[PDB]
């Protein structure tokens, strides 16, 4: 197993690179490519990634071509530049996973065994986190179901390398926010996690629907796990919970009171100074 | 020169002390000849 | 099957319960804990065992119709109070 | 220090070789920025001679008109001891 | 002379797994593919050939390669544990093929059925109409046990090209002892 | 913008950075800090630094580029 | 540009003090063998990324071979 | 070969948790700060470490002539019976030297400080050194004999710096057992 | 005819990230690369994409542009359905400046001989510094030209805006040798979002609490502060007839600090029932 993925910008933007190429004329599906990167104790970082020409039929949902030749030469020349990036997966922009695509993820394990496939939604622009790393497990499902390949998730993550991050920095350079955050950004970093919790929500509530209604099949475990999320609420209106957050919203109400009484009586004073210095000025042209 | 290598008599090779920057390991420009350039004697090398 | 809010067990139900008696209900409770399927606590001049779960179960089509409905009223609070605080912060939210 | 350990290495190279360093009040003196310089080269010396042990086919032999100037660290045991 | 690709196509299923031709028919296959593929190359150096195996996948270990070398090695060790898919076996023989370097380079495909094919009579002539809409000439060659002369084989190859085509030959071979003697006699001289 | 030119003072003062003494101010953002290179630089002084730190003998870290005291 | 290799550590790493009068670290040692490698050896190094890229026969000054 | 080497330097002090001052070994100090999967605690001043030759950045941590190229005279494997002829002197360095080795905690039991200055005092080339080699390979504790350089204190050249050399190289960083050279020079 | 000063090069969001971790990748030592692409016009240099090239022994020359590997990469990336044309080379200069040296010009008279416009990109990885990215592009000016009563490039616009160059140019001969072309970096709006989805707080730290504990602390110590301010300030103002800015810079901390802790609290009491 891997505990993470961190994915470079340079991965993501030459993935957008390469739909734009193929889609600007091969109007087609998602587009394959391989997804270099180094190793590290559990964690991988994926650093830079190549495009494999792919094609695929949509009928039997098995005729496709990912060339074999192509990607070992790909790596042949990335690894004459740079030996320390290893195949470590593979990358496609399609939003969901084909049935196809196992077929793939084994043949990128023949190049590497513990080989993770990144799903970059170059399309979409939306909430975040637009890599999604699925690692191809295998086993008797512990509680007897019948086995199957399946794709078990891997969580990841957005770094950045030095150069990376000052292209980038100075790549935008026209809507970068303050990073000191300041109260707009603090407020309108509160409202984004509210709509980030409610689209969360919708999205489990519309999993919950469709395995009530039996279009989808009751898990029978995570299912539980999402239990664990309802039995964790905090359960606010506790006597002693109400009595230390008034406590603790007292004690930084009289801060905040602190502070605007001492910016009023700044401004007090400037507005004094001000004017006695128009009045000064008005009795010294005289 | 400091000392001729003479790894196989076709790359020699030639270790050169330049006085207090370094020593180096160097061959010769085409201009000379290697008969030319003995050992211990003090030569002109490029600054690149 | 309690509500999640009054979560706290009196004695008497768990004697008339397991149909043993108000002393073994305590070292039941404590056998439970130990083993590692509940992380409450456990009072004695009230005697009201404290509740917390980390050990969840199977569900069923009743259920999971009730707890997507609470999980609605849930997304549905969220909402309304997300919806009140970009009403309010609008020129602040910039 | 490294003419000193070139000198022993060509010593070593060469099955009978015979050193002998006259003078030895120049390096030999006692130690007290040239002190460190000196300190290193008599140091690197004292190494060299510390260095060989199964009654090797270098040897050394060692002259100077003052002993009182001589780091007495030279003489020691494993090093120059033959008083002549 | 002719400038052509030649998309072959070799089984490693189980039913390979009987002395019927030669030692096994594995290593009669592999011959068989060296000797076509020499026809091939030699009858012109600028053509170039790649291998699609059909046993339970469909893996493109060689792609579309001048070099035959890469082939004969990817032939070996092929373990024949599988079990055919000819219904997809081509279409990525014709997906594989669509990948040409060259742009003026001819279809051939040669596919080595060793095994009984279980496709639906529909399926395979409309493979054989789709195949006759995109100009594509196949080449099926049987060995092994077999239905002797399939009627679905023959009806794919006839409507492969009509009315007066190039004639895609549908090559039977005798079981026992026989070469590709007579599968370089007719086929390989003239598709 | 001027929250953006305050974190680019901010990022002017990074990592990396070489000591250097300094030997005497000048006047207003400006002085002369002899580093550890072995050299001395007439360089320029962030307003962010009090005046009063830079005693004519402590050691002061500087732009390793621009070596300016920072 | 010669250096003398001052220690080899394990974690297949070089220490190298180039004639420059500068001591780098070297996580790999490069193209010459560790096990043919001692402390003392001379060896030329890559002048800008400091990797040893040749192993060197022993040198003499010329004053030391003036000396015999 | 697209690996590059990397500086050599030496941590002076610990500026923060992510800064840190370290000297190269033939060149200037810098400010720099640690790569990332690196123990700070490994990080103390007097380490060795690796900086990266571009961002200064420390990448690893390595172990450590000079003056002490004279300091150590180990003991060798001198032992009892190549001393002959001191059975007395023997058991007097036993009674005096081996219980502050082998038992100090009958001092705490007594409730006194070890005694520190036993002179041996006598002829030279008679087996002093040898006695005290013998005693301590019976113990197997490394024998520092003072060979003045690193451990000089007396010496009016350096006031505290020689002091420091004497406490630190020394007990510190060699367990224990000391010596002096000149060995009539400062008792008389 | 002459060059125009108002030609620029447009180098997309891929190619600068490639250049500059290539750049940053084989520091110290100098890197170099074909940069693919499309001239479309006479006044634009389109920089579609840039592949880096396996390093020589030789450094940034001609003997270091092996035809096997170029050619390779070309024809085999033209397959993926890449099929731009070369531009001109980047290279790498790290701690040395924006500048072209004698290599580097004989390395683009070669690149003109079979491309006229092909345009010399350095880039110095080190000076790359967090909020500064040091990027030139320059093509050769020959000296028949310019010493023949010639402008090297004809000024048919304002375009010519590119501030005075950097010192270190003009001594190693820029204007000399080598016009310098303005630079103008292409950026979609696809690749814009997502490379500000690099350094996008989660949903999660929005809604997160400073620890409380660490608040209290934060808390005293400002206000503290803001008591030995008040005590400056009464005497300056007194002694009157920088405390004000430094209260007010505390006030601000203060108040943002306390005001989002205060409002995340209650927006987590709602939320969470
Ligand atoms: N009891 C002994 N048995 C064997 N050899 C001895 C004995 N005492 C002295 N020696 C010899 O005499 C020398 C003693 O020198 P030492 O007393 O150590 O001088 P110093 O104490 O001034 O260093 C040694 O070389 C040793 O070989
Ligand atoms: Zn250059």
């Amino acid at each position: 197993a891997v505990q993470k993925v961190v994915v470079h910008p340079l991965v993501l933007l030459s993935v957008v690179d390469h739909f734009n190429r193929i889609g600007k004329v091969g109007n087609q599906k998602r587009v394959v490519g391989v997804l270099l990167g180094s190793w590290q104790k559990k964690v991988l970082d994926v650093s830079n990634s190549f495009a494999v020409p792919f094609d695929e039929d949509d009928k039997d949902d098995s005729v496709w071509f990912l060339d074999h030749d192509y990607l070992e030469n790909m790596y042949g020349m990335f690894k004459k530049v740079n030996a320390r990036e290893r195949i470590v997966g593979w990358y496609h922009t399609g939003p969901k996973l084909h049935k196809n695509d196992i077929a793939i993820n084994e043949l990128m394990k023949r190049y590497c065994p513990n080989s993770v496939l990144v799903i970059i939604d170059v399309k979409p622009k939306d909430l975040g986190l637009p890599t999604e790393a699925y690692i191809s497990v295998e086993e008797v499902h512990d509680d007897g179901t019948p086995t199957s390949k399946t794709f078990e998730h891997v969580t990841s993550e957005i770094g950045a390398e030095e150069a990376e991050e000052v292209g980038v920095e100075h790549l935008l350079r026209d809507i970068k926010d303050t990073t000191v955050g300041t109260l707009s950004q603090r407020i309108t970093n509160q409202v984004h996690g509210l709509k980030g919790l409610n689209s969360k929500l919708l999205d489990i509530r519309s999993y919950l629907e469709k395995v009530a209604t039996g279009k989808l099949p009751i898990n029978h475990q995570i299912i539980y796990q999402l239990q664990d999320v309802f039995n964790l609420l905090p359960d606010v209106s506790l006597q002693e919970f109400v009595k230390a957050f008034y406590l603790k919203t007292n004690d930084q109400m009289v801060v905040v009171y602190l502070a605007s009484l001492i910016r009023s009586v700044v401004a007090l004073h400037n507005l004094i100074n001000n004017k006695i210095a128009n009045r000064d000025a008005e009795k010294k042209e005289g | 020169c400091t000392k001729i290598i003479n790894a196989d008599s076709e790359d020699p090779k030639y270790i050169i002390n330049v006085k207090q920057f370094a020593k180096f390991v160097v061959d010769l420009s085409d201009q000379v000849a290697p008969t030319d350039i003995e050992e211990g004697m003090r030569v002109g090398v490029d600054r690149n | 099957t309690r509500p999640a809010n009054h979560r706290q067990l009196t004695f008497e139900e768990i004697a008339k319960s397991a149909k043993i008696t108000v002393n073994e209900v305590e070292l039941l409770v404590m056998k439970a804990l130990s083993v590692g399927l509940v992380k409450g606590s456990i009072d004695e001049v009230d005697k009201r065992v404290h509740m917390t779960w980390v050990q969840p179960r199977v569900l069923d089509l009743q259920q999971i119709k009730g707890m997507k409905d609470r999980l609605e009223f849930w997304c549905t609070d969220v909402k309304s109070m997300e919806m009140l605080v970009e009403h309010q912060a609008h020129d602040i939210l910039t | 220090a490294k003419l000193v350990r070139d000198a022993f290495a060509l010593a070593k190279e060469k099955a009978p070789s015979i050193i002998f360093i006259d003078e030895l009040d120049a390096i030999g003196t006692k130690r007290f920025a040239g002190d460190r310089e000196v300190q290193r080269t008599m140091l690197e010396l004292l190494n060299q001679l510390d260095g060989f042990q199964p009654n090797t086919q270098v040897k050394v032999i060692a002259a100077t008109n003052r002993v009182d100037i001589l780091d007495p660290a030279l003489l020691r045991s494993g090093r120059l001891d033959r008083k002549i | 002379m002719v400038l052509e690709s030649t998309m072959v196509c070799v089984d490693n299923s189980e039913y390979m797994r009987n002395g019927d031709f030669l030692p096994t028919r594995l290593q009669a296959q592999q011959d068989a593919v060296n000797i076509v593929c020499h026809s091939k190359t030699r009858s012109n150096p600028e053509n170039n050939v790649g291998l699609i195996t059909l046993a339970n996948d469909c893996e493109v270990l060689t792609t579309l390669t001048p070099d035959t070398g890469r082939i004969l090695s990817k032939l070996h060790t092929v373990q024949p544990k599988g079990k055919i898919t000819f219904c997809t076996g081509i279409r990525v023989a014709h997906l594989a093929l669509k990948h040409r370097q060259g742009k003026n380079h001819k279809m051939r495909i040669i596919a080595f059925v060793g095994s009984p094919v279980e496709d639906n009579e529909k399926d395979l002539v409309k493979l054989a109409k789709r195949l006759k809409k995109e100009k594509v000439n196949v080449d099926i060659i049987n060995f092994g046990e077999e239905e002797v002369n399939t009627e679905k084989l023959t009806a794919f190859v006839n409507t492969l090209n009509g009315k007066d085509g190039t004639g895609s030959h549908l090559v039977t071979v005798p079981p026992g002892p026989s070469l590709a003697d007579a599968l370089i006699s007719s086929p390989i001289l003239a598709g | 913008e001027f929250l953006h030119a305050q974190e680019e003072v901010k990022r002017i003062q990074s990592i990396p950075l070489v000591i250097g003494q300094f030997l005497e101010a000048v006047d207003q953002n400006t002085a002369i800090v002899g580093s550890t290179t072995g050299s001395n630089y007439y360089v320029r002084i962030l307003s962010t630094i009090d005046r009063e730190l830079l005693k004519p003998n402590a050691s002061v870290a500087l732009h390793k580029h621009s070596n300016a005291l920072v | 540009l010669v250096s003398n290799v001052i220690e080899l550590l394990d974690v297949k790493c070089a220490v190298i003090k180039t004639s420059t009068r500068q001591t780098y670290f070297l996580p790999v040692i490069g193209l010459v063998d560790a096990e043919k490698l001692k402390p003392g050896d001379l060896v030329g190094v890559n002048k800008d990324s400091y990797l040893i890229l040749e192993t060197l026969p022993t040198e003499y000054d010329s004053r030391v071979k003036a000396m015999e | 070969l697209q690996s590059v080497g990397q500086i050599v330097g030496e941590v002076l002090k610990q500026l923060t948790e992510e800064k840190f001052i370290v000297k190269a070994t033939n060149g200037p100090r810098y400010v720099v700060g640690c790569r990332r999967q690196l123990d700070k605690s490994k990080l103390k001043p007097g380490t060795r470490v690796a900086l990266d030759m571009t961002t200064l950045t420390i990448m690893r941590y390595l172990p450590r002539p000079l003056v002490y190229n004279m300091s150590h005279e180990d003991p060798g494997n001198v032992s009892y019976s190549e001393i002959g002829g001191l059975s007395e002197q023997i058991r007097e360095l036993r009674e005096v030297i081996e219980l502050p080795l082998t038992n100090p905690e009958l001092f705490q039991r007594v409730g006194i400080i070890p005694p520190k200055g036993c002179l041996l005092y006598g002829p030279p080339g008679t087996g002093k050194t040898l006695l005290a080699r013998a005693v301590a390979s019976q113990l197997d504790c490394n024998f520092l004999k003072v060979v003045s350089s690193s451990i000089v204190d007396k010496y009016i050249g350096e006031s505290a710096r020689l002091i420091r050399e004497m406490f630190n190289y020394a007990r510190d960083h060699q367990p224990c057992i000391i010596f002096m050279d000149e060995i009539d020079a400062i008792g008389g | 005819p002459a060059v125009d000063t108002a030609e620029q090069v447009y180098i997309s969001s891929l190619a600068l990230l490639k250049m500059l971790k290539h750049g940053r990748a084989g520091v110290p030592m100098e890197v170099m690369g074909l940069m693919l692409g499309e001239f479309v016009d006479d006044y634009t240099v389109r920089v579609i994409d840039v592949f880096a090239m396996p390093q020589s022994g030789t450094g940034v020359s001609v003997e270091a542009v092996d035809p096997v590997f170029q050619a390779k990469m070309l024809d085999m990336l033209k397959q993926t359905g890449r099929p731009e044309m070369v531009v001109g080379w980047y290279h790498s200069h790290p701690g040395f400046g924006c500048w072209l040296s004698g290599v580097d010009i004989n390395t683009q008279q070669s690149f003109e001989a079979l491309s006229e416009r092909a345009v010399a990109v350095v880039v110095d990885p080190i000076q790359s510094v967090k909020g500064k990215v040091v990027i030139d592009a320059f093509r050769l000016i020959n000296a028949n030209m310019m010493v023949l009563g010639h402008e090297p490039r004809q000024t048919t616009s304002n375009l010519g805006h590119l501030n005075k160059p950097s010192i270190q140019a003009l001594i190693h001969g820029l204007n000399r040798h080598y016009y310098s072309i303005t630079i103008n970096y292409r950026k979609n709006e696809l690749e814009q979002k997502m490379l500000l989805n690099l350094h996008k707080k989660s949903w999660m730290e929005g809604l997160t609490l400073q620890d409380y504990s660490e608040h209290c602390k934060h808390n005293e110590s400002v206000v503290k502060e803001m008591l030995e301010l008040a005590k400056n300030y009464n005497k300056a103002v007194e002694e009157e007839d920088d405390p004000k800015r430094h209260l007010e810079e505390h006030v601000d901390v203060l108040m943002t600090s306390n005001i989002v802790q205060c409002l995340a609290a209650m927006l987590d009491t709602v939320v969470f029932k």
